[PDB]
Parts: structure tokens; C-alpha cells; sequence
């Protein structure tokens, strides 16, 4: 994901490696900035 | 026998920039729960895209004054993100961390003079290989766009990425360039009574902007 | 392009507008994971180094896009130059459990010590900017006999809430360097 | 040739909590069969929630005796693991060697008086940002349980995490927070002839109680 | 199920890494913490 | 425990031609479009066989001038790559960072004289083992081509590769062969008016031609 | 493809062994060399 180039797994597990995340119950300017306008407004002549 | 190995010589030294993982020490630690939490952003050109900052004048301000005289060169800068106009941008402080860019850069040009107040402005381009021009109409055999004040306030012209090479540098070391990639060169065509009224100027990244090589010189 | 400028929506321009066409974009340096995920060195105390993300300097890389975030979230990822054992112990720890090798100790091994330590804060995310000199959340503390040198990298980031970055203010109309180039 | 690996600097020294294991030196050995002993436990938050323990107050008892005077104030506390009430516990014992914890205390209050003797009691939890109550009509505004005595003589109360935090430390070091995670304040409201006679409580971890972060720090 | 986080299988057989088991013919806290009565005596009202 | 390797000793050294690789440092960076430049070639041998270029003789000139008197020697030198009239050429330029070549060598001769003078040329191989002729009566005997001016003004001639080992050194280092791989004779039968125009020879490498066992000795 | 010669295939990702190629839209002095002249311009006899 981040700055890793290794293709074989890891050695050690991911509960040793990595701390684990939790449910419950990128990533808004990547939304922000796809509902960009691109076009024009008026009316486009030649 | 066991498994024999050849230790070799030059491989192992700690690189800090490594693809490689250090090894654990304390396991099974489960995080807090963290999951749709507002304002995540996974990449610094999505927020430089979204999000356009103000252009820096003499006198310090956002804002660009209508002269009324003889002269009506408005404004006029470089395309290095290096320049002192874009000094303040957010797309210049990513650019300090990154020696090579390629695409297109947006400037947004609102007008914030009252309703009597009118004007017409010229935005042009002016590629490198000769001295940029001084007058409109020397500027109207450039790349350029001509615009009004209205019912909508806000103009948006997208400077394009021309170079011989894909992807420019975004700085000179110290010793010498004389202006290379151009010049932005901003123009006031007419103006009826909008004397002394600001011209307020964002900047931002383009659709196809990229920004690549990272590095660290100094002044976070 | 016009527009309502003061909607304060995004608004983007082509080049199309004026006859262009748009290119293709390959972002995978400035997106948050990759940037953040390398060593930056801090200046290191004597014996005890609490370990929060603040040591590092606002003029580096890491420090500076680091403090582009209001709230962040990182795994952390330590290498120490150190004389002596290096013992580690989490976030809430009192000082003097650095002095018991029960907690995670890394023993001398020449030239230096690389671990990987866990996110041990009781927050969901940790601050740049806490309103109220921020809150006391780290990701613990580290001590030797003696500390030379102290890198940290974090890995798994994750940021939210962005907020200004600035460059150096030029005198003359642009910021020169000398940019590295063969003599002849 | 042989394989070429690449030693890593940084990687391979003694780490105490490495999930790394030791290499053999005297092979099989047989255990003798111990199969079905009795008093297997295999996490100690399980004992800590089936095992309840007493607490301390003022003299060195797990009891507080009914005062009959004005002011009806019968214990108060604070919700640290490290305060002197909860120090006899199993539950503090626990909590001195993890940093962090979550979740519900329960409080046993059982009555050991006289068949003669009655008493009303009210415990409540104030939180934190505000100083605790003196009154039981003060107290009667935050989290409270009311009970008399009868032919069942224990009541149990579960105090309950309420915090900003989803996990709360153990400790302070020395320096200074006032009296954080708040207080558990022990009233009585009534009383028939239950002069001198005991009211002793014990304490035990909740059913969500968890306790994270392992770390040494001293005694034993 | 320790603190052991490995997860390639071990280089030495069982027999000389642990101690074997025998058979003849957790475990008693967690069957007495879980039969815990949780709910209230007496008749709930509101 | 963890699995036992035996460095072993010998391996591990830095060889300056290993197939090994090194360690990244610096990942995920994407080049500049590359596909379809002009002038792409893979192999030296093949621009050396598709482009030949000029011999040298005595004056430093690519030709030789056809001599009207009793002896008919035009030019004559050695099968060496290291020798003085193939030392401009292309194919003794790789030839001089290789120990070894095998296969048949190219000799291109063109005539650049007017449309009135005529001449006949004759080509000859002298093997090792005596010395070479000094008369084409005396060198028909040989491997020879003999050929006329016309309207196609230029003649190829394939020089083979005879010798007992099948792989033939490029040089001597000082001390003494006396002429091995033996000689290239280049004789001129009959001229008429052909006094002093010029016959330009060029030289590449054959069908079949390799060249193998790379070197560095020195002058670039 | 050069100067390699391992069987086993790389512990690092091609990402980060080498710098990525980018499509638009050996190698002529191969197609120069084979399309060169080899037999006899004339009427060859005996």
C-alpha cells in the first residue's frame, strides 16, 4: 500500500506486524475533486 | 548438512527509503474503531485539485487594482511554482517536495467590484524563446482568453503544460535560467467606472496536473 | 470558464476550452501512503525519547506534510543508533517502567536497531493542532544509556482535515537554488 | 553457486517480545499426563470477573459502618484502578501491569447487620468536569441505584465507562490531573436502628471490563 | 497461542521443540465467570 | 526455532560481472513514452555488418591509385583486425574488446575513376604457412576474384575464415607471431587510361561473422 | 535479458527494481543487416 516492494509474504502475522483495526456499526476530496466542473457555462460559439 | 548461503557484499546497509518492513515487537493490539470519519484524503493532488489557493501581489494582497492610465499591463509572472506570486499557493508547497512536474495549471479569476462597476480582461501565454509582450495587443498572438464581468463572477483559465520534455522542473538551483517555461501575462482590455476595485485570483491544480521525483532540500 | 465564484465549488479548467486536449496523470508520489512511508531524523535527548510525531522538523518532508493534516492516523516504525539497551514501553506508561527489561527491549546489535512499533494511543486518531502545545498521545517512549541517533517512518497513513502548507518566501521574484548539474 | 541473501542491518537482535522461538537442544521428552486438574484458568480476567474482592476504607476494612448524625455522606472515591479503596483488590493487582482499560466495574454491597436493622443506601457515579456531590438530593441528578435491605442481602451496581476516550489509563505518573474518570459516591438514606453494624462491598471487573497495553513498572 | 507470531511451520519437529503431552484414561474460571447471573431478582417496574 | 543456513565462505564477494542485481531504493517511478525512435539496434555486430566503412593506406587515404609500371602490387596486408589498414574501421573497433572472432570478412571495392578508364583488379588470399606472392601468376594459385569496371561499380569479396581452430585471436600482445591468419593481396591486372584515379575500399563484417569473449585493455 | 542469469524470480516487485516503461499511441540495423544483398548481380557460369 505505502512505500513496500516485497511479492513474498510477510514472515511474521498481521497481529504482530500491524496494529489491527475495529469496525463500527481517497477518500471526500477524492469526491470533492471529481465533482469538479469541467465544462462551459454559456453558450459556446465557433 | 544445512542450507548454504552466500552473505554478499554490499546488500543489507539500511536504505531509508527500503521497500522492506522492521520486525515486530508487541503483538495483537487492536486499534480504536475509525471507520467513516469526515474529511480523509488519500492523495495531496485530490485536495490541491479541490481546493485552489490565493496568488501573492506586491503589497502582499490576493487582489489585483485596476489601473487607469496609459499602461495596461495588469499583472505578469513566471511558470516556475517557484515564483513569488505562487509563493503562498498550496500547489507550490507540495511543489518544494518534488523535482519534476508535467500538465496543466488553473488560475480562477473572480471579480469583486460592485454592480455599476465593469471590466474586460485579457489572460495570455506567452511560451518561452523570446521577451514576453507588454502591450494586449501583442498578446493576442499568444494562447489567450478574453473575458467580461457579469452575472457570474468567477473566470477559470487553464494555462497548458508546453515544453519540449514531458515533465519540467519545478525549480533552479540558484545559478541561471533567464524565465524558461514562459510567462503568464494578465491584461485589462476595458473598464467602465471600476476604479480602484480588486480582481482576486486563485490557483489550483489541473485535471491531468502530476507532480513527481519527492525530495527534501529545506524550509518545511 | 465562468462561474459563480463565490459558490466556493470546485470549478476546473482545460485546456479543451481553448482547442487542447487533456492528458493522462500518474499520482502515485503524492499520495498520502507512499510520501509519509520513509525515515526522517529527529534530534534525539540524552537517555529518554518520547515518542511523538512533533520532534520532527517543520521544514523536513515528512515533517511539513505531516503537519498538512489536522488528524492522522500511523503505525510507527523506529531505527535508534544507541549505546546500551533500548527499552520501549506504550502510551500511559509511567517513566520508571524504562527501567525493566520486561518490556520490550532490543538488545545492541552494531551498527543500529530497526522495530516496528504498534499504534498504542486510547484516541481513534492523533492531532497536529489541538485547541485547548497539544494532549499528551505519543506512541510512548524509548531509552539507552546513551541516544545518538533517532529516525521514525510511518506506515499505514492515513489523514483527514487538511490545512496550509507553505514555501519559502523569495526576496527577488523567484526562489533560486543551485539545482545539482555536471561542471562541464 | 550457492543461494545469495542479503543481511539486513537492523534486523536479528534480542527483542524480549519476539514472537521468535529458541532452538532445541534435547528432543523428545514426555510430560507426565496432567489431564483434567482441577482450577484451570486460562485468561485472568475470567477470575477477575468470577472472583469478586474487598475494598478498603479508613482503619483498614472492607466494611463502612452507618453514621447517624447531619451529614449522610458514606464513602466517595474515584474511578483510578490506583486509588487506595480499590489497592486490595485482584482488579487493581491486574490493572498495575496493563496501561490502558475499558468498561464496566461492578460494586458488590452486601448487609450485614441484624434482622432488626434497615438501611437505604444510594450509590451514583459523577463525571468528570465538575466536583462531586456532598447530598444525596445533589446526587440524585446523575447515575444513581437506590436499595433497601431485606432478605437479599447483596445488591450489585455496574459502574459504567463513560468517557471521551473509548480507553482510559490506569495510572497517573506523579505529576498532576485532578481527579480524572471521575467519582463513585456511596450515600445512605435511611436507617432503623443500624447503629454500628457493617456494610461491606467487594469489587469485580464488568462483562465488557478489558484491560490492554501489558507493561512492568515495579512491586510486585 | 502465545506470543508467537510466526507464520511459516517450524524448522524442528514437535518432539524436540516442546515437551510431549500424555493422556490418562479457560477451563474452570471461564465456565464459573460465564455463569454469571447477570439479570435482576425481584419484579421490574418501568 | 528458526532455520539454519551456513554462510559459506568464498561466496558473497563483489564481482564486477555477476548476474545478481542490486537492492531498490527508490520504487514506482514511470518512464517517458520511448516506443518507436529512429535508429534502434540490439547488437554492435549487426550495424557492423549492415554499414561498412574505409580501409587506410600509406598517405592516410580510403583508396588506392592504380601505379602504371613493371610491378602490379596494389595493396597487400594481414588477417589481423589489429592491423594498420584495418585500424579506421568499425569492425576492429569492436574487434579490440573482444579476444576472440570466428567467420568471413566483407572487403567492398568501388572504383571512382571517369567512364573512359578501364582497369581489372584481382583479389587474393595467401593462407599461413609461406610467405605471400608479389605476382597475380604467382597468387592464381590461391583463393582468388578477379573482376572489371563497368557499369556496377563496386565488388564485394568475402575473405573466409580458414584456420585449425575454429575461433581466432584478435591481436598478438608484443612479443612475436610472424604474420598468422595470413594476408590479403589485392593486385590490379590490366588499366587502360586509368592513370591515377582512385579504387575506395571499405570493409565490414560477414554473414557469419561473431565475436565473443569480451575484454577492456585500454584507448577508448 | 542482460548480464542475469538467476532462475528465481526477484523478492522485489518490478515497481521498485526498475524504472517502468509508458506505451504511446534490434530494431532497424537487424531489418538493414537481413535486408542486405548476398547473391550475384550477373549470369553466373561454371
Amino acid at each position: 500500500s505505502g512505500n513496500t516492494g516485497s511479492i513474498i509474504n510477510n514472515y511474521y502475522m498481521q497481529q504482530y506486524q500491524n496494529s489491527m483495526d475495529t469496525q463500527l456499526g481517497n477518500d471526500w476530496f477524492s469526491k470533492l475533486a471529481s465533482s469538479a466542473f469541467s465544462g462551459l457555462f454559456g453558450a459556446l460559439l465557433a | 548438512g544445512i542450507f548454504p548461503v552466500a552473505c554478499s557484499d554490499g546488500y543489507g546497509g539500511l536504505v531509508t527509503t527500503d521497500p522492506k518492513t522492521a520486525d515486530p515487537a508487541y503483538g495483537k493490539v487492536f486499534n480504536p474503531p475509525r471507520n467513516m470519519l469526515p474529511g480523509r484524503f488519500t492523495n495531496f493532488l485530490d485536495v490541491a485539485e479541490a481546493c485552489p489557493t490565493f496568488l501573492r501581489f506586491e503589497g502582499d494582497v490576493p487582489y489585483v487594482t485596476t489601473k487607469t492610465d496609459s499602461d495596461r499591463i495588469l499583472a505578469q509572472f513566471d511558470l516556475s511554482l517557484a515564483a513569488k506570486h505562487m509563493s503562498n499557493t498550496f500547489l507550490a508547497g507540495l511543489a518544494q517536495y518534488y523535482t519534476q512536474y508535467s500538465g496543466t495549471i488553473n488560475l480562477h479569476f473572480m471579480f469583486t467590484g460592485p454592480t455599476d462597476a465593469k471590466a474586460r480582461y485579457m489572460i495570455a501565454y506567452a511560451p518561452p524563446g523570446m521577451e514576453p509582450p507588454k502591450t494586449p495587443e501583442a498578446a493576442a498572438h499568444c494562447i489567450h482568453a478574453e473575458w467580461d464581468t457579469g452575472l457570474n463572477s468567477k473566470f477559470t483559465f487553464s494555462i497548458p503544460y508546453l515544453s519540449a520534455a514531458d515533465y519540467a522542473y519545478t525549480a533552479s538551483d540558484t545559478a541561471e535560467t533567464t524565465n524558461v517555461q514562459g510567462w503568464v501575462c494578465l491584461f485589462q482590455i476595458t473598464h467602465g467606472k471600476a476604479d480602484g476595485d480588486a480582481l482576486v485570483v486563485l490557483a489550483s491544480a489541473g485535471k491531468d496536473f502530476e507532480l513527481r521525483l519527492p525530495v527534501d532540500a529545506r524550509t518545511q | 470558464t465562468t462561474s459563480a465564484g463565490e459558490s466556493a465549488d470546485p470549478v476546473t479548467a482545460t485546456v479543451e476550452n481553448y482547442g487542447g486536449e487533456t492528458q493522462v496523470q500518474r499520482r502515485q508520489h503524492t499520495d498520502v501512503s507512499f510520501i509519509l512511508d520513509r525515515f526522517v531524523k529527529v534530534t534525539p535527548k540524552d537517555q529518554i525519547n518520547v515518542l511523538d510525531l512533533m520532534q520532527t522538523p517543520a521544514h523536513t518532508l515528512v515533517g511539513a506534510l505531516l503537519r498538512t493534516a489536522t488528524y492522522y492516523f500511523a503505525d510507527l516504525e523506529v531505527a535508534v543508533k544507541h549505546e546500551g539497551n533500548l527499552t520501549w514501553v506504550p502510551n500511559g506508561a509511567p517513566e520508571t517502567a524504562l527501567d525493566n527489561t520486561t518490556n520490550p527491549t532490543a538488545y545492541h546489535k552494531a551498527p543500529l536497531t530497526r522495530l516496528a512499533l504498534p499504534y498504542t494511543a486510547p484516541h481513534r486518531v492523533l492531532a497536529t493542532a489541538y485547541n485547548g502545545l497539544p494532549t499528551s498521545f505519543n506512541y510512548g517512549a524509548i531509552k539507552a544509556t546513551r541516544v545518538t541517533e533517532l529516525l521514525y517512518r510511518m506506515k499505514r497513513a492515513e489523514t483527514y482535515c487538511p490545512r496550509p502548507l507553505l514555501a519559502i518566501h523569495p526576496s527577488e521574484a523567484r526562489h533560486k537554488q543551485k539545482i545539482v548539474a555536471p561542471v562541464k
